[PDB]
DNA sequence: TTAAGCAATTCGTAATCATGGTCATAG
DNA sequence: CTATGACCATGATTACGAATTGC
């Protein structure tokens, strides 16, 4: 629809180009100037034109040591290494490499690993023509033949085999989303006859570019173009949609320029004639071929930078591609920027111990960038459900019906289009509100990796990139060590608690950035690790090296500076600047998203240390990891000895303090005073006192005062939070307990939060007992919503769940009769509830889908929920304040309240009536019993105040759907399984149905036909 | 039949007769006739040549827990 | 060709081991 | 018609894997 502005008057012999790049690309090419791999770079100007840039003359290489013989110091054998062996038996050694310009170069460099000296050594630099020839050469120089005139006897290892685009960016100092400049007279626009579809197309040599480091005025962001879209399909009853039978009926698109607070384009393409919508364009077609063609032409002409959505990768784009393949439309799958290239669906998997394992499809688009917001949420955030409704409530606050809204009239289709446009608008709001893209651009500028790697890869490519960028400045080469496999080492210490309930303030002192500052201030690195022999026979121990608790020796900083101290120092300053910016916000959600930014930079700095100990990886050095955790243990026991030893009764102070807890970075010391001001004063004195026994940047700091405190086990405690004194209290802290885990029911987590509220804030155990009694009583009397009963568990890799029978695996692998095409896959979460049956050996035989127990009305196992979900967390919490008469107090609270329980063949009812007063079954329909007949005015009085309260609950719920829907004049259709509103509006109809019929036992209060 | 099942499905979604997914089909036909909006005399003449069948004398979504 | 670490607590299922109610037949 | 231990049946203890959170 709307086009980019027109590039007026660029003349290359006088004017430069200044543009900001988004994507890079590799390309094997003809039309050479009179190398074959030429590079592509796509970007945008400071105004809004689209620029493609072709870069020429770059070829991959690596290094290898020159062996000590008469060969690789003699030029005849250098060019003979270039020369091929013409023998017949060298077909395995000069064919797959063959005649390639590997070349011969002599340079003086060093290896990374260890500390041998300040002296370098000769290495050979071996270029290669193509990037897809470094793999057979590696298969032909190490295990292949290297008998060539006795120049290089096998073997010499390969060093610095890295990726092509990463080697380019390490070479020329270009980072992700960078400002690039072509100077005047260096670039030719009309040398390249147009093979792509951008406006400006330059054709430059790889030594002409200028990279501007992002800082000062070069810290801006260009006006990018962002698209979001959503589709609709018309299915059958029960049957989930399939790309060979179910047509695509509506596509809806939103588009904006980045930096402007509203969109500028709003389009909706439908398949029958429709009705107009104010604010958007509407076009209609009588066939699906025209609809797919129209969308492909719009996406070529608008030419967006970024494409977003929600689950567009695994649902939307391959559905469109398969549907275009079935209907024989040849011109659809050309969505990219290159004019002669069609797109294809390709599977990929990712797995780690940090995010688990996920299997995704990818679809190829060259030039353009994809950001599915579902994958960003699934990677960064740990939530309970990952539906669009659930995250839109958590962050903002909100198939067979559609097939008859489309086979109807045109106002129904207009309603369908407004629904689809709201769906297509929600991920834009989430992208701009959560500060996604600004943090992605800052991550790519601090680490130096492209913008497509932050959605596909892990935390290794970034630390490899930063280490290579720091390695070119002193002249070192990296080695290739690979081992399967070493052993584990010893991790962190935890101090033994003094368990219980405390009501005198405890002050928390901890170290900030512990492991990066250990690695900084004792000069630990790959490049300064001293081997056990190379100290000998030199004898200089003092101020030349140090010794660690695991046992290594490491050189002092008066000889070398390591590489990991400098990378860590850069990351630490970036996080410090993020916190300094975060210290001046007032909005809460903005404060937590800047907390998210600084959390991400601290995770990056700690993954630098975790790179060293990963024995399945790219470069492990477990000696360093052992030295780190040994220093950690030594320093925390130093802290505990010092804190408990100095402030004592004989040293003039009030009370000898005693440490109650410590977990590898923090110390919770109990001081003795019950005044929060005096505890805060002595705690600040203690933190600042103890910090002066270390190198720098090692510092201990005061952080909080808990008052009161509740310590249950290791990694399980709770307390109340004081930041200042006249800032009285902030909130609770629930470390580890049953309120922050997601393996349980909402009922149990709510009861634990409410019990700690009534028990820590108001200090009333009697209201707490009465609360827990009411929860158990309302459980047994069958008046608890089934939202509070849903359990969710993650469906991981299928073989570990083959090894032992679980409940959620049994529910998932059991398909439905309605739909063998929508079922949980690997990596998602399965929700279930437990119904009552008589198979007590197996709780995996009583699990059912919440919607299935909704539509089929199966009962609930209240004894399962009473003794297996609720009871034992309560016995954790309520015991330490009292004795074991407290277990008997809650099991007796239960006992006064356990005696109140509410209740094929089911069709053959008799429906025996019963007396309302004393429950005696009898013949006739009158409500009262003959012995309890007098007391009837009181028994009518009783239960009409129950009908009165059910009437008041019907009306508050069924008009809330009208305000959440938007309209007051049309029907509600919302079966949202993540809304408490749904199925709480279903049971009050039946309560009212039952309670209205019980009062017609009594006669009518008058006539009605008068 | 199979042509009489689309006439009723077309009467059920025309907005000028009312917002009807809680009641029967013949009750909505007589409600519009009282106010006399314009009920057509064909959605009546198939609700008379049938008995109490639940796929003629019921709204489209008379399943569906809404 | 691809993947940052360790410590600790909780719950469910099958298997191992203890103990009583019938029973079957020798006295 | 009546003792005795062999036989079936039901409940208490231990072991180990899976899931998830704290540093
Ligand atoms: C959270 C976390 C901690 N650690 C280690 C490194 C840390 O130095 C040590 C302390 O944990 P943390 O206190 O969580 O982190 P931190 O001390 O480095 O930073 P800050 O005080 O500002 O919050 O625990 C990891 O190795 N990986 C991790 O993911
Ligand atoms: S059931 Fe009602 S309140 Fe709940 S999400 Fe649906 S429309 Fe909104
Ligand atoms: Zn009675």
């Amino acid at each position: 629809r709307w086009l980019r502005p027109t590039p007026p008057a660029l003349d290359p012999q006088t004017e430069p180009l200044i543009f900001q790049q988004l994507e890079i690309d590799h390309y094997v090419g003809p039309a050479q100037p009179v190398s074959v791999p030429v590079l592509r770079a796509f970007g945008v100007t400071d105004e809004g034109f689209s620029v493609c840039c072709h870069i020429h003359g770059f070829a991959p290489y690596f290094y290898t040591p020159a062996p000590p013989g008469f060969g690789p110091e003699h030029m005849g054998d250098l060019q003979r290494e270039l020369n091929l062996a013409i023998s017949r038996d060298s077909r395995g050694g000069r064919e797959l490499t063959g005649p390639a310009v590997l070349a011969v170069e002599l340079c003086s460099r060093e290896s990374m690993f260890g500390y041998h000296g300040h002296g370098p050594s000769p290495f050979l630099r071996i270029t290669v023509a193509l990037p897809r020839l470094v793999a057979p050469a590696r298969r032909l120089l190490e295990q292949g033949i290297r008998v060539a005139g006795l120049g290089t006897p096998s073997f010499a290892p390969y060093e610095a085999n890295v990726d092509f685009e990463i080697r380019f960016m390490v070479d020329t100092d270009i980072v992700g989303c960078n400002w690039l400049e072509l100077p005047a007279g260096k670039y030719a626009l009309r040398l390249k006859e147009k093979a792509t579809q951008c406006q400006l197309e330059a054709d430059v040599l790889w030594s002409d570019v200028v990279s501007h480091p992002p800082e000062g005025p070069w810290q801006r962001i260009a006006p990018l173009r962002v698209l979001s879209f959503d589709i609709e399909c018309a299915g059958r009853k029960g049957i989930f949609p399939e790309p060979e039978r179910d047509p695509v009926i509506q596509i809806c698109s939103l588009g904006l320029r980045w930096g402007e607070p509203e969109p500028f384009l709003r389009l909706a393409l439908t398949l029958r004639p429709c009705a107009p919508i104010l604010g958007a364009k509407v076009q209609s077609y009588e066939k699906e071929e025209d609809l797919l063609q129209a969308w492909s032409t719009f996406i070529r002409i608008m030419d967006p930078d970024v494409i977003t959505g929600y689950n567009i990768q695994n649902f939307d784009l391959p559905y469109l591609i398969s549907r275009a393949q079935t209907l024989k439309v040849q011109t659809f799958p050309f969505l990219g920027r290159v004019a002669g290239l069609c797109s294809n669906i390709r599977d990929s998997s990712f797995q780690s111990k940090q995010t688990g394992r996920r299997d995704t499809k990818v679809v190829s688009m060259v030039g353009r960038v994809q950001m599915d917001m579902l994958q960003v949420l699934l990677r960064e955030y740990k939530l309970r459900s990952y539906t669009l409704n659930a995250v839109s409530f958590h962050f903002l606050g909100e198939h067979s019906i559609i097939t008859d809204l489309q086979n109807g009239n045109d106002q129904t289709r207009r309603r369908l289009a407004v629904y689809c446009l709201k769906d297509a608008y929600l991920p834009l709001r989430l992208l701009e509100r959560l500060m996604v893209l600004v943090n992605a651009v800052e991550m790519a500028r601090v680490t130096g990796v492209p913008l497509s790697y932050l959605l596909s890869r892990g935390q290794q490519v970034k630390v490899v990139s930063q280490l290579l960028r720091q390695a070119m400045h002193e002249g070192l080469l990296m080695p290739v060590v690979k081992s399967e496999g070493g052993e584990d080492y010893t991790g962190a210490t935890v101090i033994e608690p003094l368990k219980g309930y405390y009501d005198v303030p405890i002050a928390t002192l901890d170290f900030s950035s512990l492991y990066p500052s250990i690695m900084m201030a004792h000069n630990l690195c790959y490049t300064t690790l001293l081997r056990p022999g190379t100290a000998q026979k030199l004898g200089l121990t003092e101020d030349q090296f140090i010794r660690t608790p695991t046992g290594d020796e490491f050189v002092k900083t008066s000889v070398r500076k390591g590489l990991l101290p400098q990378i860590l120092e850069n990351l630490l300053s970036a996080r410090k600047r993020a916190k300094a910016e975060l210290a001046k916000e007032t909005d809460p959600l903005r404060r937590q998203v800047l907390d998210g930014r600084q959390l991400a930079l601290k995770v990056s700095a700690n993954s630098v240390y975790g790179f060293t100990g990963a024995q399945v990886g790219k470069l492990p050095c477990l000696e360093i990891s052992q030295s780190v955790t040994g220093f950690g243990r030594q320093m925390i026991e130093k802290t505990k000895q010092l804190v408990e030893s100095k402030y004592t009764v004989e040293n003039g102070y009030s009370t000898s303090a005693k440490v109650v807890y410590g977990d590898t970075d923090s110390v919770m010391c109990r001081f003795g005073v019950s005044s929060v001001a005096e505890a805060m004063a002595l705690g600040r004195e203690a933190a600042d006192w103890v910090s002066g026994h270390f190198p720098s940047p090692i510092r201990l700091e005061f952080e909080k005062v808990y008052f009161p405190y509740l310590l249950i086990s290791k990694k399980r405690y709770a307390g109340l939070l004081f930041s200042s004194r006249p800032d009285a209290h902030d909130r609770m802290d629930c470390k580890g307990l049953e309120a922050v885990r997601r393996d349980n029911c909402p009922l149990v987590a709510n009861l634990v939060t409410a019990s700690l509220r009534r028990l820590l804030i108001d200090r009333d155990p009697e209201g707490a007992v009465a609360h827990a009694q009411d929860v158990i009583s309302d459980l047994l009397c069958n008046r608890i919503d089934i939202s509070q009963l849903v359990i969710t568990k993650e469906l991981t890799r299928a073989a570990s769940d083959y090894a032992g029978k679980q409940a959620h695996v049994e529910l998932a692998e059991r398909m439905r009769k309605r739909d063998p095409g929508s079922a949980p896959s690997l990596g998602d979460r399965v929700p279930y509830v437990i119904i009552s049956a008589a198979k007590g050996v197996a709780a995996y035989m009583k699990s059912e889908d919440p919607l299935f127990v909704l539509e089929h009305s199966l009962p609930i196992d209240t004894q399962y929920y009473l003794e297996q979900q609720l009871a034992k967390p309560l016995l954790r919490i309520f015991e330490p304040i009292l004795g074991e008469g407290r277990a008997e107090a809650v099991l007796l609270r239960g006992d006064h309240t356990r005696c109140k329980t509410v209740l094929g063949l089911l069709a053959f009812a008799k429906r025996r009536n019963c007396c309302i007063g004393c429950r005696t079954v009898l013949s006739h329909q009158g409500a009262v019993c003959e012995f309890c007949q007098p007391r009837e005015s009181e028994l009518y009085q009783k239960e009409v105040s129950h009908l009165n309260a059910l009437e008041e609950r019907f009306s508050r719920l069924w008009t809330q759907c009208q305000r959440c829907q938007g309209s007051l004049h049309e029907d509600v259709i919302c079966t949202s399984r993540d809304c408490p509103i749904f199925y709480m509006r279903k049971k009050v109809r039946k309560d009212l149905e039952d309670q209205e019929q019980l009062l017609r036992r009594f006669g009518p209060p008058g006539p009605e036909a008068w | 039949e199979e042509a009489e099942l689309e006439l009723l499905r077309q009467f059920d979604l025309a907005w000028q007769y009312g917002p009807c997914t809680g009641i029967t089909r013949l009750q909505r036909w007589c409600r519009a006739k009282q106010m006399g909006l314009e009920p057509p005399p064909e959605v009546w003449q198939v609700l008379k040549t049938h008995p109490g069948d639940p796929r003629f004398q019921c709204s489209l979504w008379h399943l569906y827990p809404l």
